[PDB]
């Protein structure tokens, strides 16, 4: 039923420069919690999913530092300060505030040729 | 550091003795404090303790309803709301059974004949089964 | 740290259908949720299906409403997703995790099976 | 059906006292027990403020048993800080109401309580612009 979105399709970052992705959906995820129903997911080739952000601003267990987010409502951003060489992967967002469960379309990752 | 059956004589053991079978329903004993004693539970008096101890029971246990109400309303998790609404509704409802039985016995037939009733059964309790009378003591009237 | 294991993928002939195993241990599966996602290469994750922990209730997307079927044996503790009508849009290598952040996003990953349809062997 | 109705007050009367104003919890907890263990702990039967505050006390205990048990079970770790911060911000304006009134009456006297109760309404109604600079205190 929720339409999602992401942008920028592809970025390129020279490593040791801040970046920023940005995720929006349609409808507004702030439940009468106060928190908001948000993902943020890291995939790499031939593994399996793992945990970058969790309930829209707090870290999931065991991750770097150097990803950060925030964000409310129908706007959220993933923000990485500090490029490393094992950052390279596509990135996902996801949506759980109604059933049934839709997820983006991606973001891939890499180094801007010379 | 409190006790609150002192200050009418008895203890809490007393109704610990008691199992849980004994106490009737949460709507028995609203439906009886409604009906029975709403004239006068309004409006004021002097002394009357106990009119007190039901007055602040029902409210007690009306935010706990709304409690279990707003849990039910939010807390996304599917499942833990069944181990919430069972521990505020069976586990922690109980005390509230024990003194509203208490203080509405007591004000129908006083304090002269609820202790020596509380104190005949847990004399009728105490004794193994092989040897227990027939049937409970029945307080009657 | 909780292991999945899944087992029973590999290639089935067309128009049959197959029965894939996702054995699950070390935390108390009585207690949480279980998830199925799909990956056919060239695009992303998509959300298949749920279920409770009591199993009384499920969802389904349209893309499969109907045709798939999830069930689960608290006895042995072990997932089970069922597959009819198989396709060849179907072609995936398949997932099941676990969510307990306040159930909103899957936490533990299983390493997957992929699912192959075709004639020739 | 009306929590205070026998002291002479109303509801609609405390709704005047902006909730942000009141006293935090430990402090009427130990501003109760210090001065006051000796008259709960008596024979005597009367002023039924006494067994009022004997009720309250029972319900915050039980309050907080229900919350430390929480702490201990209740597997996902946030729904246990969303009820933790619930009981412990939301739960507990009732109560805090109660004690600050019980004490009030409890240390001084009802008329010098219902007094202040319906003067400190005029503080909040005042403007700025004009108003005095102090609030009213119980005094005593």
């Amino acid at each position: 039923d929720i339409v999602m979105t992401q942008s920028p399709l592809s970025l390129a970052v020279t490593p040791g420069e801040p970046a920023s992705i940005s995720c929006r959906s349609s409808q507004t995820l702030l439940h009468n919690n106060g928190y908001n129903y948000f993902s943020w997911y890291l995939q790499k080739p031939g593994q399996a999913p793992q945990l970058l952000i969790y309930l829209g601003s707090n870290r999931a267990p065991g991750v770097s530092d150097r990803f950060s987010g925030s964000g409310s409502g129908t706007s959220f951003t993933l923000e990485i300060s500090r490029v490393e060489a094992e950052d390279v992967g596509v990135y996902y967002c996801m949506q759980g505030r109604h059933t049934p469960w839709t997820f983006g379309q991606g973001t891939k990752v890499e180094i801007k040729r010379t | 550091d409190i006790d609150p059956y002192k200050e009418f004589g008895a203890s809490v053991e007393l109704l610990s003795f008691l199992p849980s079978d004994f106490f009737p329903s949460i709507r028995d004993l609203l439906d009886t404090a409604s009906a029975l004693y709403r004239e006068a539970l309004e409006s004021p008096e002097h002394c009357s303790p106990h009119h007190t101890a039901l007055r602040q029971a029902i409210l007690c246990w009306g935010e706990l309803m709304n409690l279990a109400t707003w849990v039910g309303s939010n807390l996304e998790d599917p499942a833990s709301r069944e181990l919430v609404v069972s521990y505020v509704n069976v586990n922690m409802g109980l005390k509230i059974r024990q003194l509203l039985w208490f203080h509405i016995s007591c004000l129908t037939f006083g304090r002269e004949t609820v202790l020596e009733y509380l104190v005949s059964f847990g004399v009728w309790i105490r004794t193994p089964p092989a040897y227990r009378p027939p049937n409970a003591p029945i307080l009657s009237t | 740290q909780v292991q999945l294991v899944e087992s029973g993928g590999g290639v089935v002939q067309p128009g049959r259908s197959l029965r894939l195993s996702c054995a699950a241990s070390g935390f108390n599966f009585n207690k949480f949720g279980m998830h199925w996602v799909r990956q056919v290469p060239g695009k992303g994750l998509e959300w298949l299906t749920y279920i409770w922990y009591d199993g009384s209730n499920a969802d389904y997307v349209d893309s499969v409403k109907g045709r798939f079927t999830i069930s689960r044996d608290n006895s042995i503790n072990t997932l089970y997703l069922q597959m009819n009508s198989l396709r060849a849009d179907d072609t995936a290598v398949y997932f099941c995790a676990r969510g307990f952040y306040d159930s909103s996003s899957l936490e533990s990953w299983g390493q997957g099976a992929l699912v192959i349809v075709s004639s020739a062997s």
